């Protein structure tokens, strides 16, 4: 783990975070 | 746009309305609903929830 990284994770562990990722569609849904 | 009164969501329901009177731009948004949980101890150790 990174101390400077706000998160607290691996560099490596911050590339996979930021690659899957996912009035709007959402908002439909839930009503 | 002129002549364009009604509106729609990407799930085909209707969004927006235009009065007829003062035309203007009316977004219609259903009241808040949601479910409820309710939290318990055993009924044999007390009543509180």
């Amino acid at each position: 783990p990174d101390p400077s990284k706000p998160s607290k994770r691996s560099p490596i562990e911050d590339l996979l975070f930021n690659k899957v990722t996912l009035r709007d569609l959402i908002c439909a849904q839930k009503f | 746009l002129p002549f364009q009164q009604f509106g729609r969501d990407i799930v085909d329901t209707t969004d927006a309305v235009r009065d007829p009177q003062t035309l203007e731009i009316l977004d219609i948004t259903p009241c808040s609903f949601g479910g409820v949980s309710v939290i318990t101890p055993g009924t044999n150790t007390s009543n509180q929830v």
